[PDB]
């Protein structure tokens, strides 16, 4: 039925020009900040990686989606920014701007996280209310033709689980049933599933400073923008953790519905940040006693403080060897690993992330009432007993020492 | 009202309706200087069932049960026609973008495409709003308006989400259980699409609602049926993914108060003059009235004591608080408890100069945010934050309910809760 392929085309481009389709929350569904995927993230890069030995240059939007191939898969890390991307790619074809789209009959966005039965069961709920002139198992049959016409974009691949829906996992295993083009949003776990398809693999990286400004100044009101884009200049360290978007959100949303500027300092960015990642899984982290939740922490802690006096910062799983490394990576403290130039391996979210950790724990340690504690912290502080080693390789813990705390301060400049 | 004649141009009057007179010569002599009379002196099935709905919806909304709209609670008499000329103030807010637009309803009425949303404190005059709308549009002389063939005010106040729209509206709009029926009402919607406007109130959340409402919400572009859904500042979080801009309802003008405080009395001319010159000197406190339902409290008053010459500034908090106790009431271990503890957060904050107050701040001083009377009282901003802040009602108010705990403290007989207003008394 034509009439009907017909309306379900113009259903899905209306479709993604609603608010429903585009307002974006980046923090979480816990704190009320949205943002419009029309204003925000626009210019995502893109490697092309082969056996994980990067390979190539970057690929842009338009280009990629010229360039296409049999079904593709990008992914991310630990869980930085969010699938912003594919619903990207939907709009533009919604909006038929880019030309490299207009070859496309139909585009379906999808979340897998939230998807059960079957395919037809997954639009219907999840997408459109498609009628029953449709759904009479006839539509793929005439849509067929489909091969080089529609484009399915799917997320949360990584939130999936194959038992919940067999034909998901049988079309994205096998393909060849509609030879269809399919994009794929998976996290660096899946890299099991990614090597096994010969599938081009797609990794998003950083944010360009042009990306990073355009932000501050759409979702900041003036004033506030103005001044953070002159903190920004002053300080090296946040014009390299600004290329990650959760140091940008982040940086901007402790600011919002404030009426005069403050540079805070960057110790209570890192606060806000941990407290944040720590708190937005605290649902799935019900897996994990709380006292064993505390402990996962409190160990990763500890490798964090022994990995800056070790000189250390790629943490071997045997290194970690900790049984809770699942609520540590659930959690998004460590990214984890299985890459052949990455064997079974855990990294921090930054190199100043680990540092900040190590401070964290240094001064809870410190201000301990348990004389165990507080013996570890000090046996910490006594090896730092020179000051071409203390104006160098330990400057930065002992900022995020003292920042963190009075208590931790007086141990610090006693011994100094 | 039985028998009273009113002049569009002059307010209530010819009480009795003087039989066998002439109405020229009554309205001239009973007040010889109404403009009026100066001048005068100078000088295709369900389109078939839409239509017999559309003509129900008019008798309902211009109907003398739906006018005189309980306006300041004056009474069932009293007729309070004339007092239907003070608006609200309306901004444009984004839900994205730090940006906030004035607007007048002229410019409001000709942008209502598809889901829209009205946010203000309790009290604002929410409620009047939407039933003001659905009037101009039963009576025609709007244009603008007139583009919509069906018009539902409904009040989603106790619906259980599982009813029909026929079962709503055969409730709250039509006189009987008929005239449509389930499948009537849904042909016709998506039939007229564009043309069709629910004004829904008393909204609280997503999932205690009609599902057959919900699904005008969550999927509006398979209907395009066009919503104006009416909430608290309190709640609004649940429905501002399907928005673009937000219509935001703003202090009341003093101006607005004066006007109906001139219509109504002017019969003590002694005691308004006074009222315009304490808050000409006073100017801050013209924040008093930041919210309809104060002005409310003020006529309450000013009914009373009709021929008292003199303005107490405190009877507006007196009275407000006084018909606090006649909206839902629950004396025993509600209205006491819910102002115990706000008067003993105000007390606190008052001595740090806050009025501002955080969840921990909050959460200390006993005070339950969900609870209904501690919306009365206090507002909740949920606004694009990180965190949330809670502030009081005009805060002249916090100082008057700080006033109140302090008394409380100092006549308590138990020890523990009685030199702790000595405490703040010596500060
Ligand atoms: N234009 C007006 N002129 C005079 N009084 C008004 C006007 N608009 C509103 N009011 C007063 O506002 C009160 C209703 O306030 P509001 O519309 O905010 O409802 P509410 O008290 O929040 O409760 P709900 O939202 O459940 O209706 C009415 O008692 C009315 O006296
Ligand atoms: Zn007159």
């Amino acid at each position: 039925s034509e009439g009907d392929l017909d309306d379900l085309a113009q259903d899905l481009k209306d479709l993604y020009h609603t608010p429903s389709f585009l307002n974006f929350y980046p923090l979480g569904e816990d704190i009320d900040i949205i943002f419009n995927l029309k204003s925000t993230f626009t210019e995502p890069v893109l490697w092309r990686k082969d056996q994980h030995h990067h390979r190539v240059e970057q690929l842009t939007l338009n280009g990629l989606l010229q360039a296409l191939q049999s079904p593709c898969i990008i992914e991310g890390e630990s869980g930085k920014g969010k699938s912003t991307l594919l619903q990207r790619i939907a709009m533009l074809w919604g909006s038929g701007k880019c030309k490299a789209l207009t070859k496309f009959k139909f585009v379906f966005f999808l979340r897998l996280s939230r998807a059960q039965g079957g395919l037809f069961e997954t639009l219907c709920d999840q997408l459109l209310d498609i009628p029953g002139t449709i759904r009479k198992q006839t539509f793929m049959a005439m849509l067929l033709k489909l091969r080089q016409r529609v484009l399915f974009l799917l997320d949360g691949y990584n939130e999936f689980k194959p038992q919940n829906c067999p034909e998901i996992e049988a079309l994205i295993k096998e393909n060849h049933r509609f030879k269809n083009m399919v994009i794929v949003t998976t996290t660096t776990e899946c890299l099991r599933h990614i090597a096994q398809f010969g599938a081009l693999t797609a990794e998003v990286g950083d944010m360009t400073e042009d990306s990073a400004q355009a932000l501050i100044r759409e979702v900041l009101i003036k004033e506030l923008a103005e001044g953070l884009l002159l903190q920004i200049q002053k300080s090296r360290c946040l014009r390299n953790l600004m290329k990650t978007p959760l140091f940008v959100v982040i940086t901007c949303a402790i600011q919002m519905g404030e009426s005069e500027f403050h540079s805070h300092t960057q110790t209570t960015l890192f606060h806000t940040f941990y407290d944040l990642l720590i708190q937005k899984n605290k649902h799935k982290h019900k897996g994990v006693a709380a006292s064993d939740f505390i402990r996962s922490l409190d160990h990763c802690g500890d490798l964090a403080l022994e990995g800056v006096f070790s000189h250390k910062f790629d943490f071997e799983l045997q290194d970690v060897s900790s049984v809770n490394e699942d609520v540590l990576l659930t959690t998004g403290l460590l990214c984890k690993y299985t890459a052949q130039r990455f064997k079974p391996k855990y990294k921090f979210f930054h190199k100043s992330f680990q540092e900040y950790t190590a401070g964290r724990r240094l001064s809870s340690l410190l201000t301990s009432h348990e004389p165990e504690e507080v013996t570890k912290g000090n046996g910490y502080l006594q090896k730092m007993v020179s000051i071409s080693d203390i104006t160098s390789t330990y400057s930065s813990l002992l900022r995020y020492t003292c920042g963190s705390s009075v208590e931790a301060t007086r141990a610090v400049m006693k011994h100094l | 009202i039985k028998d009273i004649v009113q002049c569009f141009s002059c307010g209530g009057c010819l009480e009795k309706w003087q039989e066998g007179d002439d109405p020229l010569d009554d309205h001239t002599r009973c007040f010889p200087n109404c403009p009026f009379l100066q001048n005068m002196k100078s000088s295709a099935q369900w389109f078939q069932e839409a239509k017999n709905l559309n003509e129900q919806l008019r008798a309902a909304y211009t109907s003398a049960s739906f006018r005189h709209m309980s306006l300041l609670d004056i009474s069932s008499d009293l007729a309070t026609d004339h007092l239907l000329g003070c608006d609200l103030s309306i901004a444009s807010k984004h839900i994205s973008k730090p940006v906030q637009e004035p607007l007048v309803l002229p410019e409001v009425f000709g942008n209502l495409n598809s889901v829209m949303c009205v946010e203000g404190e309790a009290g604002s005059g929410k409620t009047v709003l939407l039933k003001k709308i659905a009037f101009l549009w039963a009576s025609g002389c709007c244009p603008l308006l007139n583009r919509f063939q069906l018009v539902f005010y409904l009040s989603l106040s106790s619906t259980r989400p599982d009813e029909g729209l026929a079962s709503i509206i055969c409730d709250q709009l039509l006189e009987k259980e008929g005239s449509v029926t389930e499948m009537c009402v849904r042909n016709i919607i998506q039939q007229l699409k564009n043309q069709v406007l629910f004004l829904l109130d008393d909204y609280k959340e997503i999932c205690s609602i009609p599902q057959v409402i919900g699904k005008l919400i969550q999927k509006n572009h398979l209907s395009r049926t066009c919503l104006l859904i009416a909430v608290r500042t309190n709640r609004a979080r649940d429905i501002r993914r399907y928005l673009e801009t937000i219509l935001e309802i703003k202090a009341f003008p003093f101006y607005n108060t004066v006007c109906i405080l001139r219509k109504l009395f002017s019969h003590n001319m002694t005691r308004l003059r006074k009222f315009m010159v304490y808050f000409g000197k006073n100017q801050s406190l013209q924040k008093i009235q930041k919210t309809p339902l104060f002005v409310a409290a003020i006529c309450a008053h000013w009914f009373q004591y009709p021929f008292d010459p003199s303005f107490d500034d405190v009877a507006v908090f007196k009275s407000y608080m006084e018909r606090l106790s006649l909206r839902n009431k629950a004396t025993a271990e509600i209205l006491k408890a819910t102002v115990s503890s706000c008067g003993e957060l105000a007390l606190k904050g008052f001595f740090s100069c806050c009025f501002e107050f955080n969840d921990d701040d909050l959460a200390e001083a006993g005070v339950d945010e969900d609870e209904d009377l501690t919306m009365c009282l206090m507002s909740k901003f949920t606004a694009q934050r990180l965190r949330p802040f809670y502030r009081f009602l005009s805060p002249a108010f916090q100082e008057f309910l700080a006033g109140m705990r302090l008394i409380e403290l100092l006549d308590s007989d138990r020890q523990e809760h009685q030199d702790l207003g000595l405490y703040h008394l010596k500060q």
